[PDB]
RNA sequence: GAGUCCCAUAACCUUUGUACCCCAGAGUGAGAAA
RNA sequence: UCAAAGAGUGCU
């Protein structure tokens, strides 16, 4: 498929900060803030532009659920160039570097993690990206790291816990803008394995309504993942 | 940007493989009224009809609509407020409960509908993988539920 | 609220004319400079220099009233609002500039 | 209102306050 | 605090070792730190069981990186020799992996232990 | 009933005074909510009264840890007491309920608030940021947050520059770059001086030796017995080049180059000498730093080999996470670990994949396990 | 490079003078950047070879 | 660039006609138009993927097009159908 | 009259010399020895 | 350019 010597045909995506590489295969692709290296062993395109050598990084939908959402065809994404982003559940730069690639140098990505053991790689990745800031802290207690976060246009939640709706809520009230963005990744197995996949998603859409998020759309991540969807909302404090 | 909604992953052709016991039912205003006419109390009527634990659920529109009915239908309003009946919040302007319900069942394939209104039964029938509950004869009846 | 500040200046203007220290045309000229400054102070782009330019202005007016008090009235202090009106204003100018610009340690 | 001129703590909060206070008590 | 964390208690260790033998009979068990590593790379594992008494314990902390990066639950057991006896293999075993198969005969009891592992973490 | 508000910034601590109390009855109505977003309305609610910048970076982290644990720092105790009246009880708004008891213990006369009304004001103080400071020197919050983020984050992990391993990758990349430039410049020295005395380029094939000998032998005409001893001291006379260079220098075809031409070769040769000396120095630095960072890998195989393996993975963490088979092919393009020969390579590769782990995931790795790991490789060697 | 030679560590930046290397407006930027910088401290062994 | 090279134009044509390149491969129906802003790129593999996703330097070429010729299987597939299309024509 | 602005200060191919490699490669996963 | 009409941004 995408073998080293072949050439590809890179064009913008519908969403700003996202690109498509055409050819015999179509790849969801975005540029590199730190050209010449890969963060998780991902593959990279090189383009010669006037001549300066600009580089791009491939998105793997299977590894990144956000990339799976793009392949699923998310209608609107608040993550965009020049927008502050607060990404929860920052295991590593597998997706944070990709979310970074969208916002650009002007924006920053506020990466939140709990466990120390991934944080070391997240800190190391943050060095290569001067806009990525790692806040290794329990997202269940936003007040611990209110010290660290300036305000955010969109909150993305990668956190896989049963009480994720509460984590998303407390962060959203403190830090999200009125009419601000919220994107959440849901794994029904983590929340409630006893009941079917679907009903969990119905329940999850409910909480966002009581703590004042007007949710906008959900997208199941088949064939890239099972028992998953990406629910996107707008935070209407009013 | 053109949008083509996905078909739910819980639907095998026209068979919904997600709705399993315990069930969730949305109650329409007419259903409470016709339930009272037949002396069929709400929760057992699903228990004996469906042979499964059932979680009744009412929307703000339905709660709003029962209230505007007036003094003639007090017991219908009260019965919607029984503790075993949970409530479903709504974030849309209109109080038209029929349009609210069709969106939810379109939106999400984990609910049964409880209604007897004519305009509603035809519309929901077109939606695939949606069981329909109605009150007729002496007890409730379930049409589009394979597990029965 | 530009007119509100100008109106507080009317009573002392009347006192100046009543005592004979300043004629109506002379009093009119003083108000014109006060009016122009007040618009500068209450507008956008107002800087601490505008307070300093105003604060010096009534200070000069204070000196002239004192000299004209001895030159016409031949009195060290005439018991009327004019004596303490300017000094009360000067403090009333300062506190806005300090509140508006707490940064300038020079103005403090 | 709280004022720097008059102490409102009623006790020595810093380590300097106690040290100067001991001399004041010891002196007279 | 310890690098060996969380460590299953006496009871939870028993049901886990029940998984490993029954998985071993069903050819759903890849045992050892090295072949535990690939199963994470391919994303074909429910969970990886390791021994907390390994000498040094250091030789298995590459695995939790992959698991938590891949959102794979994991557990440590006090004894490697006990774990190896459960693998059906004549030697001590320091790590083991149960592989993803919804077509397995032992789906339920694995997902039973899955839920307790997730609670432990 | 709120009068004072405590806000806390990366640049400092900021206390506010609440002139007007927002309608607590109608908190959830939209119009009061829009006032929070609107700067003009919000300035009528509160106004800044205290700002106490932190002295510097070190003190900020100490407070950042204290505030995270709901503790009152000495700097925090300073700003409150100067501001809150002693007073029935002055009411203060704080974002944290956990910080409330700490403030109450220090100041019995203050009652803390963390209800949604307080949260509404705290959100709006944060919404406008430096706008509410009326120009008071608050630096830039967005930058200051990012610095405290590495500072606050890294502290809990106990990461160290000791754990830092990329210095090897920079050293190796620099070392090989030095070798190419030392060689590349050195061939030129033979060409530039080859015109003047071509035979000498053949006599001393060692480029580093040749540059030194050109430095003393600038002009081949200058030939003395004492100079012969001086160049004889360079290297050894066993090769006999000392007599050959004199004899060749007496009688040679090389065309004389100008004084400016001769000024360049010695200076440019001097440049080659410095790089070789620095490459020796950087090589020793690379040797020492691995023993600190990767004693097990360095002892098992060697320093230079171990570093090249780490660079291939991209980091010591990358090397550790790979499986044994991948590590073997990670050095199969330059023969780092190299039918029976292959068996030792895979066996050593498995051990190398091991000692990489002991270095990466140990805060202070030792060489005790590397040594016993290498003897196991040694024992395997004689069996095969 | 000349900055690295004049000052070795950011603590030196606050007091070290960069006038001969940089103009007045530029030299104060590095001083402000130094105290607010994002990087980590380095050892003297690291400092020696970088110099 | 205006007056673009023939090589870049031909590569664009290949993607617009990529459906017919291979028999066993099919695509989603798409009306592809040349993008207004655009760059050409090369696809760099990792070191660990030396065996899996890397052809030899000799097979690496300047254009997408001329690699398609080096694939003998593509040429025979193209040869046989043209003959069938001419015969029916 | 007429492109510096797609490195002729260069890319690619061929030949030659130097040093390694022909074990599988997301390598496989329980035998080996008697 | 003036000349008349829209739609956002900053700020009191």
């Amino acid at each position: 498929g995408a073998r080293g010597g072949a050439k590809v045909v890179i064009e913008p995506h519908r969403h700003a900060g996202v690109y498509i590489a055409r050819g015999k295969e179509d790849l969801l692709v975005t540029k590199n803030m730190a050209p010449g290296e890969s963060v998780y062993g991902e593959k990279r395109i090189s383009v010669e532009e006037p001549p300066t050598k600009v580089e791009y990084r491939v998105w793997n939908p299977f590894r990144s659920k956000l990339a799976a959402g793009i392949m699923g065809g998310l209608d609107e994404l608040f993550i965009a160039p020049g927008k502050k982003v607060l990404y929860l559940g920052a295991a590593s730069g597998t997706s944070v570097s990709h979310v970074s690639d969208v916002v650009g140098p002007e924006g920053v990505v506020y990466a939140v993690e709990f466990s120390h053991r991934p944080g070391r790689e997240l800190i190391s990745m943050a060095k290569k990206r001067p806009n990525i800031i790692p806040i290794i802290e329990d997202a269940r207690h936003p007040q611990k790291y209110r010290m660290l976060i300036g305000m955010v246009d969109c909150v993305f939640a990668d956190v896989a816990q049963p009480d994720q709706a509460r984590i998303i809520a407390l962060n959203s009230h403190m830090f999200l803008k009125d009419q601000g963005g919220v994107v959440i990744s849901i794994k029904a197995n983590c929340i409630d394995s006893t009941v079917d996949a679907e009903t969990v998603f119905a329940r999850e859409v409910q909480k966002l309504r009581e703590e004042r998020i007007k949710p906008l759309e959900q997208l199941t991540l088949e064939p890239y993942e099972r028992d998953h969807c990406i629910v996107v909302g707008r935070y209407m404090r009013s | 940007t053109r949008n083509i909604p996905q078909v739910s992953s819980a639907l095998f052709f026209q068979y919904n493989q997600a709705i399993k016991p315990p069930y969730q039912v949305l109650i329409d205003t007419n259903f409470i009224n016709f339930s009272i006419q037949k002396k069929v109390d709400i929760v057992r009527g699903m228990m004996d009809c469906l042979l499964a634990k059932c979680n009744p659920l009412i929307t703000d529109c339905v709660m709003a609509e029962l209230e505007k009915l007036g003094p003639k239908y007090r017991i219908a309003l009260k019965l919607a407020r029984d503790p075993r009946i949970k409530r479903l919040s709504c974030s849309h302007k209109g109080t038209y409960a029929d349009d609210c319900l069709v969106h939810r069942v379109l939106q999400h394939k984990c609910y049964i509908v409880a209604t007897n209104d004519a305009g509603l039964k035809q519309r929901i029938r077109k939606i695939p993988g949606i069981p329909l509950m109605s009150v007729g004869g002496h007890a409730y009846v379930i049409e589009k539920l394979p597990d029965v | 609220k530009t007119r509100y500040y100008l109106e507080q200046c009317i009573p002392e203007m009347d006192d100046l004319v009543e005592k004979g220290l300043f004629t109506k045309n002379e009093v009119s000229l003083i108000m014109k400079k006060r009016t122009d400054f007040e618009h500068r102070l209450n507008s956008r782009g107002s800087s601490i220099n505008d307070y300093i330019k105003y604060i010096n202005y009534e200070s000069n007016v204070n000196k002239l009233r004192a000299k004209r008090c001895k030159r016409i009235l031949q009195v060290k202090k005439t018991n009327s609002l004019s004596d303490w009106s300017i000094q009360q204003r000067i403090g009333f100018i300062y506190q806005r500039g300090t509140n508006k610009f707490p940064q300038d340690l020079k103005f403090w | 209102h709280a004022s720097a001129f008059t102490r409102t703590q009623d006790v020595p909060q810093t380590e300097l306050q106690e040290k100067v206070d001991q001399v004041l008590q010891e002196s007279n | 605090n310890p690098k060996a964390f969380p460590l299953a208690d006496a009871a939870l260790t028993q049901q886990i070792l029940d998984v490993v033998q029954q998985a071993a009979n069903l050819r759903q068990l890849k045992k050892g730190a090295n072949e535990a590593t690939k199963t994470l790379n391919r994303g074909i594992s429910e969970f990886i069981i390791m021994a907390a008494d390994c000498e040094p314990i250091e030789i298995l902390l590459h695995l939790p990186l992959l698991c938590e990066d891949k959102n794979v639950p994991y557990v440590f057991v006090p004894s490697r020799v006990a774990l190896g006896r459960a693998c059906g293999v004549s030697r001590p075993v320091i790590a083991a992996s149960i592989t993803t198969n919804d077509a397995s005969a032992i789906k339920t009891q694995i997902y039973a232990v899955k839920d307790k592992i997730e609670t432990l973490l | 009933p709120i009068e004072y508000l405590l806000f806390e910034e990366p640049t400092g601590y900021a206390v506010f005074k609440v002139k007007l109390q927002q309608d607590d009855i109608g908190s959830r109505l939209k119009e009061v909510q829009e006032q929070i977003n609107d700067f003009g309305a919000f300035t009528k609610l509160i106004e800044l009264v205290s700002f106490a910048p932190f002295k510097g970076a070190a003190e900020a982290l100490e407070n950042a840890n204290d505030i995270s644990e709901g503790l009152v720092s000495e700097s925090l105790k300073a700003i409150l007491d100067l501001n809150l009246p002693k007073a029935k009880n002055i009411t203060l708004a704080i974002s944290d309920k956990n910080l409330g008891p700490s403030i109450k213990e220090e100041f019995p006369y203050v009652d803390c608030i963390s209800n949604e009304l307080a949260q509404d004001l705290i959100r709006g103080v944060r919404l406008h940021g430096e706008k509410l400071f009326k120009g008071l020197q608050s630096g830039d919050l967005e930058r200051a947050q990012l610095g405290l983020g590495h500072a606050y984050s890294r502290a809990k992990v106990k990461f160290s520059v000791q754990k830092n391993d990329n210095h090897i990758i920079q050293a190796i990349a620099l070392l090989d770059q030095l070798d190419k430039d030392i060689n590349t410049f050195a061939m030129r020295v033979k060409e530039w001086y080859g015109w003047h005395f071509p035979e000498l380029a053949k006599l001393v094939p060692d480029n580093y030796t040749f540059a030194k000998l050109v430095l003393f032998i600038k002009d081949k005409a200058s030939l003395n017995d004492d100079s012969l001893h001086d160049l004889a001291a360079l290297l050894n006379e066993d090769s006999g080049i000392a007599q050959r260079v004199i004899d060749n220098a007496r009688i040679s075809m090389g065309q004389d180059i100008s004084e400016t031409d001769m000024e360049n070769v010695c200076v440019f040769a001097q440049r080659v000498a410095s790089l070789a000396d620095y490459r020796r120095q950087l090589y020793d630095y690379l040797c020492e730093k691995m023993h600190t960072v990767a004693p097990n890998l360095s002892e098992l195989i060697g320093e230079v080999i171990g570093a090249r393996l780490i660079s291939h993975a991209g980091s010591l963490t990358n090397l550790s996470k790979q499986a044994a088979s991948t590590v073997q092919i990670l050095g199969a393009e330059k023969a780092l670990f190299r039918k029976n020969k292959g068996r030792i390579s895979r066996y050593l590769a498995n051990k190398c994949s091991m000692a990489s782990r002991i270095d990466n995931y140990s805060e202070e790795p030792s060489n005790v396990f590397g040594s016993v790991l290498k003897k196991q490789v040694e024992q395997r060697l004689e069996f095969y | 490079a000349r900055i690295i030679l004049t000052m070795g560590i950011r603590s030196k930046a606050s007091e070290t003078d960069l006038s001969e290397i940089l103009p007045e407006e530029i030299e104060e930027r590095v001083k402000t950047a130094a105290e607010v910088s994002m990087g980590t401290e380095i050892t003297q062994t690291d400092l020696d070879n970088i110099n | 660039d205006d007056n673009m090279r023939r090589e870049v134009q031909r590569d664009l044509l290949l993607i617009k006609h990529r459906a017919a390149l291979d028999p066993k491969r099919h695509y989603k129906k798409q009306r592809w138009e040349v993008p207004e802003r655009f760059a050409i790129g090369t696809i760099i593999e990792d070191k660990s993927e030396f065996y899996s996703s890397r052809m030899n330097r000799k097979e690496r070429k300047s254009t997408i097009l001329e690699t398609l010729m080096g694939d003998e299987a593509s040429n025979k597939y193209f040869k046989r159908k043209y003959n069938e299309i001419q015969e029916k024509s």
